[PDB]
């Protein structure tokens, strides 16, 4: 079912390296999914095989991004010690931003990418070990 | 009871995607929403009958009188697209993509 | 049109809404909002040119699907409960419809997409009731539901309202789409706070209102439709200048405006309710906003663009449009913040 | 929030309760900000259509005033009932539910140990 | 002047600012109460009218 | 005397300054005796 | 008269004595604390009503 | 006699298909009314009359209109059937077979649930009144010339409003 | 209903057919008009979020 | 205006009675002195079974058997 | 009670008034063939409403005090210089047929005002149908350029298809030679100057694109000068002429009512000649601008609205 995506959180982060980029790399595929599916709804492709091409294109490059995220944050979190610290995903954010501006074969997108995905899993981390929650029901 | 009224769920299903999914003709999008509106009517005629609830029996024809209502005025809109365009081919209306 | 059908056509706009928000049954409320889908396509396509056909078309299908839709999650519920209401044991799955649908109908992103291209396609006037009266009908209904509606769900809606609203209002330079991008925006603001707090997206609606019908009617003034088109107004209507980008300014939000009190106060019940990362992420996008505010503003207020020689016979002539609603309602969405513990 | 309150009467502006609170002095900061606001929508209006600001319209300036200033008066009655009611419900709940709301015990500082952090 | 005037007008002023402090800290767990527990005057949800239910005797017995 | 086309407003609507004034006046009254008649049921509710 | 002109010299300083009235009031809203500070406690002198007014 | 209500739900569901594949809108206008048919039936088997044979009769008007529309405006040269397009087709005897699968899949994971093959045809009729007399659902319709007159008011002020806007729309 | 019109006015437009239990024409009970009954009556009073 | 009505009965006498007899049926159940029995008769028609009360001694107008002097009459609809 | 679906309803309806003479009437021609006497004299004997044709001060001398106004206010334009240089280097020729195509609209909206108000007809020398005679003959001589030409057919495309075509017709038909003479005999001294290449132009678009275009729709009636004297003959001609033809026929009171709104609020009728179309005759530049501007609501009679300036007399102000 979906508990595939909170068995995430199992083992202490730093173990569980294949199953964790496994984890990593079908969310990313999620989301290339869902992208493709727009671009091509929105902004029809000129013929069937190459819709089909840039869905490919979406997909492989957002289950490379994902894939990377995970494989970096944990060879990072094991080859330090540091458990569950933010810098662990600030560098697989990193990774999968530099993953992003590789595929794409633009500098400026690698190095923006690298930061804003950076900031966005440091923070991911921040709010799981501080206890935020995205979406809060209504408790006034 | 209940397989009558999953059919009838499924039934309206199809009639949306129908709707949803265009296919170059917009009588053909109105005709598909007309199968809407048969589908919810069969469902709360259904439904009615089944609970015996007779004060509820006006809701139904009043499902149908609102329906025709929006069909006349489609039916009317389709008048003034095809006088635009000599067909009523929903790709000539794209004139405000700009 | 003639004073019989304008007579029959703007009762029936008006009763649409009322019977919406008066009912208490769901039939009925999906009864306000035909009256309010047929009596307004007349309006919409009275000019009768191809633009109006085609939004006068694309609002029909768009809204006709989106009733279809909230019909169902009524009949659905009628079938689960023997009632004509959502109770508190409603399905999950007939709520989250009746939210889609009800949101279609609203415009918020991502079924947002026909809303302008429907403002664009319109005369000004039209717009204006598009964007004020006719979201009160769909509004009433979810804020009748607020004890049952998913805040996953509204949330992802939300924000992306927000952001939908702020990159579309960026890269237009047509007024119309400019306002229905900030229609989307605000939307996307009032249905972020209704599962927690109605009285606060009743509140944005109230000044979102109050901002936008002046817009509209200093837009009307000349019939500026276009940035370059409103850049005139130095010359030939220059004493609006000073209400116009008060209202603008209000609209993005600036502190001392009575505009900022909404997302003020909505950020502050988030927190209450410990929405933090979206309270933070809809505040920090809705700078965009104040950006293509700030350049419309550039663009008539704060500098002068070059102006044709036949303006000066539209100089020579007597104006006489501005209702005495505009300054009101200029001053009262502008000037109001000092009173802000009453508005809420 | 309150409007499933018991006793709660649909659709009425000022219920009889509200005339046990004290009216708003009728020179109250707020009722004169809003006359403010009203003589300054009569100027604007003035402005707008090219007429003399100050000199034009004083009938129509003294309804803009006169009025702005009767509908903050009545307005601001109805807000002072609603805050009224507001806090005598939470009061009478917290006297409901004494569990739910415990009284405190606060130590004094002569037993309280803060940490000290040196400013070197 | 004079150096009581504004040491007993501070005091007054921290006794009502405090005031309101705890009193803005006390509605909140007031409203979180009545929320989750709906008990209290406020969050009070509407419910179908008994007003309107027919209590005549019907056609058949058992109803 | 000065425009070629008589100004439109070139008297006072005295219906409108009229009934303006009067609705000022009025407005004003009315405001007055509601304050007194609800400032007297007040001290009578809560005792003085 | 030559008033016309001069008149409006009158605005600044007229703001000046209401922003004291104000301050004045403002000033008796806070009268609680008078003479019940652990401080300035003393007993009100002879023919005394309030410690500061 | 105990899958009749079902044969005729599997009738109307295959027809609304037929409808939703969009061929021309003639075909798609007499697969509409084949669908009303059925759910008249329907209707009829749960014991209804007036309700069929008013939506039937609704609707073989409502068509024939259509039909005059299509011919007038929505033709093509050489109008599409559901046989003309092979990929319209296909997806019609697709639609079909996943109908058929989705049934048995069903069934499987519930016997009971959303369907039930066993016994079907057992839960049609809940409980009637067998000694009543006014029963029909023509007096329940005919209630809205007197409980629920407000039901009445909002019909006929739609269909009054009807005309003036597809005069000005039509103009 | 977000106006209590109805209320207000002591009319009832549309709220005497809003469930089962309500009144049927020539007293035809409705299907499970008792139990539709007791549980609208045991919710009455109390609120919606007691009442589930 | 009689010369018009009559220049409408001369080439309009379709629409002419149209609105005649929509009057007409409009002013009749007012004039009438039968419309009072239109809504008796229905009442009186029984579609569902009377069911008794249970006696408690403080019932002197409602009967205890079918054929009572006491209770509603149905002459008035016997003889018409 | 300015005009508006109130009045209307309350009475004030256009078909009501309209009369046998209730018509309009514009006369065409060359440059100096009779126009104005023709026109003077059809209109005082039908009793008709005569507007002289519109000039570089029609919208100054219709609005304000009634006097002409500095061309710095009046359109920054001369027929005099057009004359001396038409091939000027700032665009005062195509600035000039812009304005005067501006000025002519703001009097057809005028006279359609006038006619639907009191029912009373119209007598117009040329209208904004016959404008884009005097612009065509531009073009072919090289006075303007493609780019003007393209902004003018955009704002006639605007503004023209709004408002009915007149009733009636009326063109003098003069020799190129002739006209020259009677622009000598009259002598002006920068008119003198108007080329024969020009008039022939003239000439050409008036027999080209006028005529036949407008007996499509109205009821045209083509004289020699020989008949346009004597006046008499063709008002004879205009009291006979059966008008069975044009938009004329279609209208109904809910026609003109929405007729007469647009046409009553001038500012609304000329919104579309100023749409921002940055053609360097036409713009003006923000400093110049609002330096004119400035200077403009400097004039008397012109810093409020017109009840409200004590300075040139106005009264009451404290209570309008
Ligand atoms: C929160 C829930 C609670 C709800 C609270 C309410 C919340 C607010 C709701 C949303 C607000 C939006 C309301 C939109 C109103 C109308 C908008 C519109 O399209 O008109 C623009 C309208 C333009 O007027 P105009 O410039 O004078 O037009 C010139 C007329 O043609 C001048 O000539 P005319 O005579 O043709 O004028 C039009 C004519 C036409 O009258 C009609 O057609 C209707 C009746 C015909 C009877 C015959 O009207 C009449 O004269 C009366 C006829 C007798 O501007 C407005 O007046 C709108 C005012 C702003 C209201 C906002 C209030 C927010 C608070
Ligand atoms: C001094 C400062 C004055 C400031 C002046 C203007 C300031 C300009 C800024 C504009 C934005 C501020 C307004 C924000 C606002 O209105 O709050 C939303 C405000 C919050 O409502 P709520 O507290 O959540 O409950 C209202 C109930 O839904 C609806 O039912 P309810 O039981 O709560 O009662 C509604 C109440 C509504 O009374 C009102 O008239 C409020 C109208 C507010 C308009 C703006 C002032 O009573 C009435 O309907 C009138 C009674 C007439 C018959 C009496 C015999 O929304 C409304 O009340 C409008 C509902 C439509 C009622 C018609
Ligand atoms: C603040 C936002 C400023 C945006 C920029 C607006 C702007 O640039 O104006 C056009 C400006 C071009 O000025 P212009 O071409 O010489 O002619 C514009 C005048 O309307 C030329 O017309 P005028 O000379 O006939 O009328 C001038 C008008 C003077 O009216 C104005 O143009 C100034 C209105 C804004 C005053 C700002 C007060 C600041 C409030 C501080 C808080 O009347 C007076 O001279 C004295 C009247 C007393 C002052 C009016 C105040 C009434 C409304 C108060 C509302 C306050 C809202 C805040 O650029
Ligand atoms: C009503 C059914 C609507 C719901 C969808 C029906 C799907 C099953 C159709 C079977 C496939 C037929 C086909 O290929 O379509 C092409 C055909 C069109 O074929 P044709 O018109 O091109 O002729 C074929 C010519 N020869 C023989 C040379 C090849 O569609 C139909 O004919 C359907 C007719 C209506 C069928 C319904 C009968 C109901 C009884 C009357 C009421
Ligand atoms: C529940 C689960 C939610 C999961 C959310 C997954 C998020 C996936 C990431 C978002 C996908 C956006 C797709 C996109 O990028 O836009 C494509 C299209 C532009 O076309 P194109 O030029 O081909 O894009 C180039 C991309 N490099 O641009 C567009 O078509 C505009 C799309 C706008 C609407 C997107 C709505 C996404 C959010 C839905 C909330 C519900
Ligand atoms: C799920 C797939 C639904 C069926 C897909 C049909 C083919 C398709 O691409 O959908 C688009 C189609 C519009 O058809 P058209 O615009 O003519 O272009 C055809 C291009 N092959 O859209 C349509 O024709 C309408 C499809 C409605 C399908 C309803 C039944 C689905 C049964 C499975
Ligand atoms: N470039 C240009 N010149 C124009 C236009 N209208 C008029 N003129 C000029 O203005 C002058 C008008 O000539 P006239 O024939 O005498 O006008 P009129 O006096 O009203 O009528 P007539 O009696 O025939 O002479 C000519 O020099 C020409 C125009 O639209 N464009």
């Amino acid at each position: 079912v979906k508990r595939f995506f909170e068995s995430y959180h199992e083992v202490p982060d730093g173990t569980q390296c294949h199953r964790k980029t496994y984890i990593t790399t079908a969310l990313g595929g999620i989301c290339g999914i869902i992208g493709s599916a727009y671009s091509v709804s929105l902004n029809p492709a000129d013929s069937t095989l190459e819709a089909v091409a840039r869905v490919g294109r979406y997909t492989f490059t957002a289950a490379a991004i994902g894939a990377m995220f995970g494989l970096t944050t944990c060879v990072s979190a094991q080859v330090r010690e540091k458990p569950d610290d933010p810098l662990n995903y600030f560098i697989g954010g990193c990774a999968g931003g530099l993953t992003l501006g590789a595929r794409t074969h633009s500098y400026g997108t690698a190095a923006m990418g690298c930061v804003y995905m950076g900031t966005a899993a440091a923070l991911f981390k921040i709010g799981k070990l501080e206890g935020w929650e995205l979406f809060p029901t209504p408790k006034v | 009871m209940p397989s009558t009224f999953f059919n009838l769920t499924m039934a309206f299903s199809l009639s949306l995607l129908g709707t949803l999914m265009f296919r170059s003709h917009l009588m053909s999008t109105l005709l598909c929403l007309e199968g809407m509106v048969l589908s919810l009517f069969i469902m709360t005629s259904v439904t009615s009958l089944n609970s015996n609830s007779m004060s509820s029996m006006p809701i139904p024809i009043t499902i149908l009188v609102f329906a025709a209502c929006e069909a006349a005025v489609g039916l009317a809109l389709l008048v003034k697209v095809s006088n635009t365009y000599g067909t009523d081919y929903v790709q000539n209306l794209n004139l405000l993509q700009c | 049109m003639n004073p019989i059908t304008l007579a029959i056509i703007y009762f029936t706009i008006f009763l649409g809404p009322v019977i919406t928000m008066s009912s208490t049954n769901l039939m009925l409320m999906w009864v306000g909002l035909e009256f309010s889908l047929l009596a307004i396509i007349p309006m919409l396509i009275n000019k009768k040119n191809p633009r109006s056909t085609e939004a006068a078309t694309k609002y029909f299908v768009t809204q006709a699907t989106a009733s279809m839709i909230i019909l169902l999650a009524i009949v659905l519920n009628y079938k689960q409960l023997g009632t004509w209401m959502f109770q508190q044991q409603t399905n999950g799955l007939i709520l989250n419809m009746t939210l889609m649908a009800l949101s279609m109908k609203l415009g918020l992103a991502p079924f947002h997409f026909w809303l302008p291209e429907v403002t664009q396609g319109i005369p000004l006037h039209m717009g204006l009731i598009l964007l004020t009266w006719q979201k009160i009908a769909p509004l009433s209904i979810l804020i009748q539901i607020y004890p049952l509606l998913n805040s996953t769900i509204i949330l992802m809606l939300a924000i992306t309202s927000i952001f939908m609203g702020a990159w579309g209002g960026l890269n237009q330079t047509q007024m119309r789409k400019i306002m229905a991008y900030s229609s989307i925006a605000h939307m996307g603001w009032m249905l972020a706070i209704l599962p927690y707090n109605p009285s606060l997206t009743l509140l944005n609606l109230m000044i979102y209102i109050i901002l936008t019908a002046p817009m509209f009617m200093a837009l009307m003034l000349n019939n500026s439709m276009t940035i370059n088109s409103i850049s005139l107004l130095w010359n030939k209507t220059p004493a609006m200048l000073t209400m116009i980008s008060l209202m603008l300014l209000s609209l993005g939000g600036l502190p001392p405006l009575t505009g900022f009190l909404p997302k003020w106060i909505i950020i502050t019940e988030l927190m209450k309710n410990n929405c933090l990362i979206m309270a933070t992420l809809m505040a920090m996008m809705a700078l965009l906003n104040l950006f293509f505010y700030t350049r419309l503003i550039y663009s008539t207020s704060l500098t002068m663009f070059p102006t044709n020689n036949n303006s000066k016979m539209m100089t020579h002539q007597t104006k006489t449009k501005p209702n005495l609603m505009f300054s009101t309602l200029a001053i009262m969405s502008t000037m109001t913040l000092p009173l802000a513990p009453q508005l809420i | 929030m309150m409007n499933g309150r018991p006793g709660h009467e649909p659709l009425k502006f000022l219920p009889d309760e509200a005339r046990s609170l004290p009216p708003p002095k009728l020179n109250d900061p707020r009722l004169v900000y809003m006359g403010l606001l009203g003589y300054c929508t009569g100027l604007m209006d003035n402005m707008l259509r090219m007429r003399p600001v100050m000199r034009a319209g004083l009938h129509r300036q003294l309804l803009f005033v006169t009025s702005f200033v009767f509908a903050g008066y009545f307005y601001l009655k109805r807000q002072n009932y609603l805050y009224a009611v507001k806090d005598h419900d939470m009061f009478g709940y917290i006297k409901l539910h004494p569990e739910d709301f415990p009284e405190k015990e606060k130590k004094t500082y002569a037993e309280i140990l803060e940490p000290f952090h040196p400013v070197r | 002047d004079g150096p009581e005037k504004n040491y007993e007008k501070t005091l007054a002023i921290l006794q009502i600012e405090s005031e309101k402090a705890e009193l803005r800290l006390k509605e909140q767990e007031v409203r979180r109460l009545m929320r989750a527990r709906g008990d209290g005057p406020w969050y009070q949800f509407p419910t179908p009218e008994k007003e309107f239910i027919d209590h005549s005797p019907k056609a058949t017995p058992d109803n | 005397k000065f425009y070629v086309r008589e100004p439109v407003n070139a008297k006072p609507n005295w219906l409108a300054v009229g009934l303006s004034v009067g609705a000022s006046v009025f407005m004003w009254i009315y405001l007055i005796q509601t304050h007194n008649e609800d400032v007297l049921e007040y001290k009578r509710r809560n005792g003085l | 008269q030559l008033l016309r002109e001069h008149w409006v010299h009158i605005l600044v300083p007229a703001g000046f004595v209401f922003g004291c009235y104000l301050d004045r009031k403002d000033d008796e809203k806070l009268t609680a604390f008078r003479n019940k500070s652990m401080l300035f406690q003393r007993e009100l002198r002879p023919n005394e009503e309030v410690t500061w007014k | 006699m105990n899958n009749y209500i079902f044969v005729l739900s599997s009738l109307f569901l295959v027809g609304c298909l037929g409808l939703a594949l969009k061929p021309s809108p003639i075909y798609g206008g007499l697969g509409l009314i084949v669908s009303g048919f059925v759910g008249c039936l329907m209707v009829l088997g749960f014991g209804g009359s007036f309700l069929g044979l008013m939506v039937f009769l609704i609707y073989l008007g409502g068509m024939l209109v259509v039909f005059g529309y299509t011919t007038a405006m929505a033709t093509e040269e050489y109008p599409e059937t559901w046989g003309s397009n092979w990929l319209i087709l296909g997806f019609l005897v697709l639609g079909v077979i996943m109908e058929v699968f989705l049934i048995c899949v069903l069934n499987y994971y519930d016997e009971v649930g959303v369907i039930n093959l066993d016994g079907l045809g057992d839960w049609l009729m809940y409980e009637v009144d067998d000694v009543g007399v006014m029963l029909e659902g023509g007096i329940g319709v005919a209630a809205m010339y007197s409980c629920a007159t407000w039901m009445m008011v909002v019909a006929g002020w739609s269909l009054f409003a009807g005309i003036f806007i597809i005069i000005e729309i039509t103009r | 209903p977000f106006l209590d019109i109805q209320k207000k006015l002591g009319i009832s437009l549309d709220r005497h057919f809003m469930f089962l239990s309500a009144e049927q024409p020539y007293k035809n009970a409705a299907r499970c008009h008792a139990f539709e009954k007791e549980w609208i009556e045991c919710a009455h009073g109390i609120g919606g979020t007691r009442a589930k | 205006i009689s010369a018009f009505l009559k220049n409408a009965w001369a080439k309009e006498p379709v629409l002419v009675v149209s609105f005649s007899v929509w009057g007409l049926a409009i002013i009749m159940p007012m004039i009438s002195p039968y419309t009072k029995y239109a809504s008796m008769i229905n009442k009186a028609t029984p579609y569902n079974y009377p069911v008794p009360v249970r006696d408690d001694g403080n019932m002197p107008d409602v009967p205890s058997h079918p054929q009572d002097p006491l209770g509603p009459s149905l002459d008035w609809l016997k003889n018409l | 009670l300015r005009y508006g679906l109130l009045a209307a309803i309350l009475g004030d309806k256009t078909t009501k008034k309209l009369h046998e003479y209730s018509r309009v009437i514009t006369v065409d021609g060359n440059i100096c063939s009779g126009k104005n006497k023709l026109a003077k004299e059809i209109a005082q004997q039908l009793g008709m409403k005569h507007y002289p044709e519109a000039g570089i001060q029609y919208s100054s001398t219709t609005t304000g005090d009634g006097r002409p106004l500095d061309i710095e206010f009046s359109g920054s334009c001369s027929l005099e210089k057009f004359y001396d240089d038409p091939k000027s280097n700032d665009g005062n020729s195509y600035r000039l047929q812009s304005w005067l195509y501006a000025s002519r609209l703001l009097q057809y909206a005028d006279a359609l005002e006038h006619l639907l108000s009191t029912g009373q007809g119209v007598v117009l020398e040329r209208s904004i149908y016959s404008d884009f005679v005097f612009l065509e003959a531009m073009y072919n001589q090289g006075y303007i350029r493609k780019q003007c030409v393209d902004h003018y057919n955009e704002i006639k495309r605007l503004t023209l298809p709004e408002y009915l075509p007149p009733h009636a017709v009326i063109y003098i038909d003069v020799p190129v030679p002739e006209v020259q003479s009677r622009i000598q005999k009259k002598g002006d001294p920068h008119e003198m100057k108007v080329t024969s290449a020009y008039l022939q132009d003239i000439e050409n678009a008036y027999k080209k694109t006028f005529l036949p275009k407008m007996s499509e729709m109205c009821e045209v009636l083509v004289y020699d000068s020989w008949e346009a004297e004597d006046p008499t003959k063709v008002v004879e001609d205009i009291e006979y002429l059966k008008y069975n033809k044009g938009p004329w026929l279609k209208q109904d009171d809910w026609t003109f009512h929405y007729l007469r709104m647009l046409v009553q609020d001038k500012t609304e009728v000329l919104n579309y000649t100023t749409i921002p179309v940055y053609l360097p005759e036409i713009t003006i530049g923000a400093h110049q601008g609002s330096r004119i501007y400035n200077s403009f609501r400097e004039l008397p009679g012109r810093k409020y609205a017109p009840g409200y300036n004590a300075e040139v007399g106005d009264k009451w102000i404290w209570l309008k």
